[PDB]
């Protein structure tokens, strides 16, 4: 990856914004540069081929151009569904072999705050037949993405058997996790109440199921 | 109109061989100005170019990994084939198949412009193993489940009455356990109303583990 690309570029909405791929003459400097766009947890797409040029069906808002040992990626008028990961791609000939730059993070900022929406449920009767008891915190749909989980049984706090996700971008550029906290049936039937807490931008909001 | 599938196996334990073949429609090898690519993704890093044949025998393939990777193609078929011999946890990826196409001179000019959906490859001494599905249950609407517990490896698909509820359907990633498991979870949103008449069922498809899973989720 000898294609050095900024990991992260963010951008507010209407504006422009430009990735670059810096490399030597053997890559960039000479050879034909490509430049594939990638919406989160999705197949690559071409963008930019050639430099400058653009397939049919990819907006006019992309462009790429190439100067000296340097290229670079062109979005403007920012949109929300621009936040995608952006590779450049070349030939190197010292290299005999292509090579992709890191890849660069595209943010877009002007999106609504948005509080999470948590869901909880309960152990299955068909899993504590297993002598076993998963509670399952589901949170989605908040902007921006990071939240904090916490559980509860009773009064005292837990952390034991506590595993949550990482935020993952949904379709809508919101935000999605999950938070498991497995336990035997009888650890389940013993307290009286469970609860999970996701704290997201000051507010803390909770949830709580029983036997 | 274009498409490719990988076809390959979802876990290889160390240092045993990979093999990955692609299986594309809508354009021929044979053409001129056409090849086929392999693209590899680990998990949250870089694209990184594998091997790629070309119509006429030519190959390209990453000198890093020369010695372990070779390529092979069956036009008539429609069918190209990459191994790569001796894997390690680190080339744990999802893997593409792509047509790259090209002008003829131009030096390299060359371009992915089509992607099979990828595929992805877990590297692992830990077996196969499939999933435990649970039901999820409890003013406006109302938030049914499925509980895809303990499985290895990835992936896991999940629909809703075989695939004819798509609204309001939301399938979590998964969770990664201490255990080496993974966990997940998929949640449909539906009017409260309709818990007295429709009936749900989450279908559960592990294909790693041959796992097809159909659970009804009521109170």
């Amino acid at each position: 990856s000898v294609l050095t690309q900024p990991p992260s570029v963010s951008g507010a909405p209407g504006q422009r914004v430009t990735i670059s791929c810096a490399g030597t003459k053997s890559n960039i400097g000479d050879c034909s540069v490509s430049w594939y766009q990638q919406l989160p947890g999705a197949t690559p797409r071409l963008l930019i081929y050639q430099n400058n040029n653009r397939p049919s069906g990819v907006s006019d808002r992309f462009s790429g151009s190439k100067s000296g040992t340097s290229a670079s990626l062109a979005i403007t008028g920012l949109q929300t569904e621009d936040e995608a990961d952006y590779f450049c791609l070349s030939y190197d000939t010292s290299f005999s072999g292509w090579r992709f730059g890191g890849g660069t993070r595209l943010t877009v900022l002007g999106q609504p705050k948005a509080s999470p929406t948590v869901t909880l449920f309960p152990p299955s009767s068909e899993e504590l037949q297993a002598n076993k008891a998963t509670l399952v915190c589901l949170i989605s749909d908040f902007y921006p993405g990071v939240v904090k989980v916490a559980w509860k049984a009773d009064g005292s706090a837990v952390n034991a058997g506590v595993e949550t996700t990482t935020p993952s971008k949904q379709s809508n550029n919101k935000y999605a996790a999950s938070s498991y906290l497995s336990l035997t049936s009888d650890q389940w039937k013993s307290h009286k109440s469970y609860s999970c807490q996701v704290t997201h931008e000051g507010s803390t909001v909770e949830k709580t199921v029983a036997p | 109109q274009v498409t490719l599938k990988e076809f390959g196996p979802a876990l290889v334990k160390p240092t045993q061989p990979l093999t990955l073949t692609c299986s594309f429609s809508g354009f021929s090898l044979r053409s001129s100005d056409t090849a086929v690519v392999w693209i590899r993704q680990p998990p949250g890093k870089a694209l990184e170019w594998l091997a790629a044949i070309y119509w006429d025998d030519v190959e390209h393939i990453n000198p890093s990994l020369k010695s372990r990777l070779s390529i092979s193609k069956d036009s008539p078929n429609s069918l190209v084939v990459l191994t790569m011999a001796n894997m390690d946890p680190v080339d744990t990826a999802t893997y593409y198949c792509g047509r790259v196409r090209f002008v003829s001179g131009g030096y390299y000019t060359d371009r992915i412009d089509s992607w099979g959906p990828g595929l992805l490859v877990t590297v692992s001494s830990a077996s196969t193993k499939g999933p435990s599905v649970f039901p999820l249950a409890p003013e406006s609407t109302a938030a049914l489940g499925c509980l895809v517990k303990d499985y290895f490896p990835e992936p896991v698909t999940v629909s809703w009455n075989s695939g004819s509820l798509t609204s309001g359907v939301h399938t979590f990633p998964a969770v990664l356990q201490s255990s080496g498991l993974y966990s997940l979870s998929s949640v449909v949103t539906v009017p409260s109303s309709s818990l007295g008449t429709q009936t749900y069922v989450c279908n559960v498809n592990h294909k790693p583990s041959n796992t097809k899973v159909d659970k009804r989720v009521e109170i």
